[PDB]
RNA sequence: CAGAAGUGUGCAGC
RNA sequence: CAAGCUUGAGUCUCGUAGAGGGGGGUAGAAUUCCAGGUGUAGCGGUGAAAUGCGUAGAGAUCUGGAGGAAUACCGGUGGCGAAGGCGGCCCCCUGGACGAAGACUGACGCUCAGGUGCGAAAGCGUGGGGAGCAAACAGGAUUAGAUACCCUGGUAGUCCACGCCGUAAACGAUGUCGACUUGGAGGUUGUGCCCUUGAGGCGUGGCUUCCGGAGCUAACGCGUUAAGUCGACCGCCUGGGGA
């Protein structure tokens, strides 16, 4: 099931790093919604938020750097 | 814009001309003109020292300000003007104290634009700063090679220099030839590119159009007799020589730079 | 696109009411307003072909509305085209 | 994929973890995918055929 | 006027100057009849990957309502201001006075 | 766009009776009411009704015999692309006279048998088997 | 990893 | 021909989703090259080789720099667009679609010869850029030969700006528009009601994937997104080659 629909989130925030770290692998790759169960609309919001957080160096692009 | 002339005669068939309506349709600012009599390529011995120079239209010299040393006073562009002495156009600018000067017109600058020189000028085209104050990666023109000597690099139409690196006392410049060169960072440069970048697109339609610019015909060495040129002679069209200059030095590949005193400033030759 | 307050201006200027947003005069006025506004766009983004297809839709719809109005009432037609400056 | 070997962890258990980790990360598959170019038409064809076979 | 969220981060050595930049930029907005709905200073925070070999950049976040030209002025001053190492302007659906999770984590 | 509402009515009849519909509903129109009246007189339908004031619907109750459609076939003949008119001496006989043709004569919509008895031609709307 | 070619033309089963 | 009407067709008000378009910035991973340190005889490639690179110090490894191109994961028989097509992130300008509730105009509509616009890739012109890849071409192999397949290199080109070209299995091999006719399982995006108790129940729109009924079809199959039952308009075919 999808956490964001159970909460009723209006928009995922790239600043909520505590949330976003649940949806990336330890290598920093975005986890597929197939695994998380996230509804597609929220999966797209996740992807955009994570990419923004990456640009701000709040999350890594890669495991290594 | 560039326009192709209609072929109403065989001399017009191939003419392509640059038309610029922003150029001033009037006489230049006379207090900044001087005489500029033609040499014909002859030195103080009266000998021809540079072939193929001579004739062409009469011209007056415009005193362009390459030093831009009038720091801290704003100037407004009065108008753009034609200059016969160079490929770039020049802008007449008026300072807040009522001084007038000519400058190289940068790309996109227009009448009524406001420009300033000095260590605290804004980063915008036509402003002039010491290169230690210019962000690395900026595009500049009219670069000084020695502090206070005036701009010598990137003066022709559409040319520019890119600041690649800074090392405290020196900056590394990529010159328009592709040479990488050090210059000391107190040298000034002007932001932007030299305008008239479409200069290179014109086509002179006819032989006479080269004569107007003061270029005389270039006789091929192979067409001469052996006494005149190393390529001369032959009972027909013969060659069989290696190509050389009129004075016997190999052309088509032999290098000729020999200037050990400046080599330290050159990071990587052109490619 | 054309903003809300500009829309209300045009509607209240050419229509009988703030209600009569369906009147042919009001529709032609709104179309002319947006066609005029977009000229400043395509003067620069010349290769924005996709937006130009919408522009041409507006143009042809205005044409059809004017042909209708000219059939119904030549007087209203004349007033409209003179006020908006249409037909060159 | 990174493994830190714990104190008193057997080395072959560390190898098991490394193997499973790098398999789960898909690194080898991604390397094999990129050694040769594939026309976009071929990518779409393979995707379509895979989807077509995913039916009971 | 449009709402924008602006995050900019500053070379750590310039941290003590952050109050100065803020006062300038907060002026530049408000002097243009813009308004600032909130400002959060996160201090030095560790980077996920090195940029310019730096670490521990000083983050600042603000939410603002302003006209376009004031915000492109602000972004073009960030461009040449060597203290600012990274910057982001994002237009926002609404004004947002609520403090970020990054502050409320404190 | 809709350009032949009579062929629309006939197609609704054909389809509804192939689907074993009990009744079919369509937009009403004077000519539709006239044609339905003729069909009811010839017994091809059980009943028809018109309902509503601003946007009147017309309902036809379809007829079945021994579990099968009473309407064997129903075919538009005059159509917008090609109008068909016949003189008195040329009125067609459908199924050698077991079916009907519907003719808009100058005296109104009627069967071809009626039109022959009256001595009239007209526009031939449709054949019904 | 390599492995090419096979002339023309016919007739019953009603 | 005149005057009506609101169901077709449009305008307005409030929101939603989206790789829709044009312009400008910018980030990270990686390839290549250049400088420098460590370090010793191989590397690379193949079915196996050789050409090639290497003691003039390669390959490997670490530090720094330059430059071009494309955006892993997300990613889905997912979305958008008339079609061709469109995929990192941010800003500016900009087109269309859809849903709820009304209000407004009052047939203003459908199709379209000629005409006009858009139109992948390759190709052409002028000026730039050039990492990787790669027609042509060179060498090594393979083979009876090998003007190929494989290997080592490599030019136009691929990228950018502004013009031209106007074709593709440009395909759903299926013209546009409108109405009617048993169902089932899913995807995606609005919206209403119900204790909203949720990871909930029931309705109502848009688009889309797969089965299958009547019917149709030479058959294969299509099957409410028809190739079923009808209407309007347009384009096209008339034995195979020649062509
Ligand atoms: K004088
Ligand atoms: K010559
Ligand atoms: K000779
Ligand atoms: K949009
Ligand atoms: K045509
Ligand atoms: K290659
Ligand atoms: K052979
Ligand atoms: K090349
Ligand atoms: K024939
Ligand atoms: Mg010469
Ligand atoms: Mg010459
Ligand atoms: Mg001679
Ligand atoms: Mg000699
Ligand atoms: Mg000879
Ligand atoms: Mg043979
Ligand atoms: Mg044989
Ligand atoms: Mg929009
Ligand atoms: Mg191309
Ligand atoms: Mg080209
Ligand atoms: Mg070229
Ligand atoms: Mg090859
Ligand atoms: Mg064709
Ligand atoms: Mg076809
Ligand atoms: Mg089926
Ligand atoms: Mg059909
Ligand atoms: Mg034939």
């Amino acid at each position: 099931f999808c956490r964001f629909t159970a909460e009723g989130v209006q928009e995922i925030d790239y600043k909520d790093i505590a949330t976003l770290k649940n949806y990336i692998t330890e290598s920093g790759k975005i986890v597929p919604s197939r695994i998380t169960g996230t509804r597609a609309k929220y999966q797209r919001q996740l992807a955009r938020a994570i990419k923004r957080a990456r640009y701000l160096s709040l999350l890594p692009y890669t495991d290594r750097h | 814009a560039v326009v192709k002339c209609k072929p109403t005669s065989p001399g017009r068939r191939h003419v392509v001309k640059v038309v610029n309506p922003e150029l001033h349709k009037g006489k230049p600012f006379a207090p900044l003109l001087e005489k500029n009599s033609k040499s014909g390529g002859r030195n103080n011995n009266g000998r021809i020292t540079t072939r193929h120079i001579g004739g062409g239209h009469k011209q007056a010299y415009r005193i362009v300000d390459f030093k831009r040393n009038k720091d801290g006073i704003p100037a407004v562009v009065e108008r753009l003007e034609y200059d016969p002495n160079r490929s770039a156009n020049i802008a007449l600018v008026l300072y807040k104290d009522g001084e007038r000067r000519y400058i190289l017109a940068p790309k996109g600058l227009k009448a009524g634009d406001q420009i300033q020189s000095g260590v605290d000028a804004a980063i915008k085209p036509g402003n002039t700063l010491p290169m230690r104050n210019i962000p690395v990666g900026s595009t500049v023109h009219n670069v000084e090679m020695k502090p206070g000597k005036g701009g010598q690099l990137a003066r022709s139409a559409g040319t520019y220099v890119q600041i690649v690196a800074r090392d405290g006392a020196y900056v590394t410049l990529r010159l328009r030839s592709g040479e990488m060169r050090k210059v000391e960072a107190d040298c000034r440069a002007t932001l932007g590119e030299v305008g008239n970048a479409e200069h290179m697109l014109r086509v002179l339609g006819k032989a006479g159009a080269a004569r107007w610019r003061g270029v005389r015909p270039t006789v091929r060495g192979t067409a001469m007799n052996p006494v005149d040129h190393p390529h001369g002679g032959g009972e027909g069209r013969n060659f069989g020589k290696h190509p050389v200059t009129p004075w016997g030095v190999q052309t088509k590949g032999k290098k000729t730079r020999s200037n050990k005193r400046t080599d330290k400033f050159i990071v990587r030759r052109r490619s | 696109s054309l903003s809300t307050e500009a829309t209300a201006k045009i509607v209240s200027e050419f229509g009988r009411d703030a209600n009569d947003t369906g009147s042919t005069e009001v529709q032609v006025a709104l179309l002319t307003a947006q066609i005029n506004h977009l000229q400043g766009h395509f003067a620069e983004h010349k290769k924005d072909h996709h937006s130009r297809r919408g522009l041409l839709r507006m143009v042809s719809q205005r044409r059809k509305l004017l042909d209708y109005l000219k059939r119904k009432d030549v007087a209203r037609y004349t007033q409209l085209i003179e006020r908006l400056g249409l037909r060159r | 994929p990174v493994i830190k070997v714990r104190e008193n962890e057997p080395f072959d258990v560390a190898l098991r973890r490394f193997k499973r980790s790098c398999e789960k990360a898909g690194v080898l598959a991604e390397v094999r995918r990129r050694e040769f170019y594939e026309k976009p038409t071929t990518e779409r064809k393979r995707a379509k055929a895979s989807a077509v076979k995913r039916h009971a | 006027m449009r709402h924008y969220e602006i995050v900019f981060m500053v070379h750590p050595d310039q941290s003590e100057q952050v109050p100065g930049m803020i006062e300038r930029y907060t002026a530049a907005i408000t002097g243009a009849e813009g308004k600032i709905h909130r400002l959060e200073d996160w201090g030095r925070r560790q980077l996920a990957y090195p940029i310019n070999k730096l670490h521990k950049a000083h983050y600042v976040l603000m939410n603002v309502e302003a006209p376009q030209e004031v915000i492109d002025e602000l972004e073009t001053t960030f461009r040449f201001n060597d203290a600012v190492i990274r910057s982001m302007v994002m237009r926002t659906k609404h004004a947002v006075t609520e403090a970020s999770p990054m502050v409320k984590a404190k | 766009s809709m350009q032949d509402p009579i062929a629309d009515m006939l197609t609704r009849i054909r389809n509804g009776q192939a689907a074993n519909k009990a009744a079919v509903t369509m937009p009403s129109s004077k000519l539709k009411v006239a044609i339905a009246n003729v069909l009811k007189e010839e017994g091809f339908i059980e009943d028809f009704k018109v309902e509503g004031d601003t946007k009147p619907e017309l309902e036809l109750t379809l007829k079945y015999f021994q579990g099968k459609a009473v309407v064997e076939s129903i075919q538009r003949v005059s159509r917008p692309g090609l109008r068909i008119y016949k003189r008195k001496d040329e009125l067609p006989k459908v199924m050698a006279g077991l079916g009907i043709a519907v003719v808009s004569t100058s005296k109104g919509v009627m069967t071809d048998r009626a039109a022959r008895q009256a001595g009239l031609g007209g526009e031939i709307i449709c054949y019904v088997a």
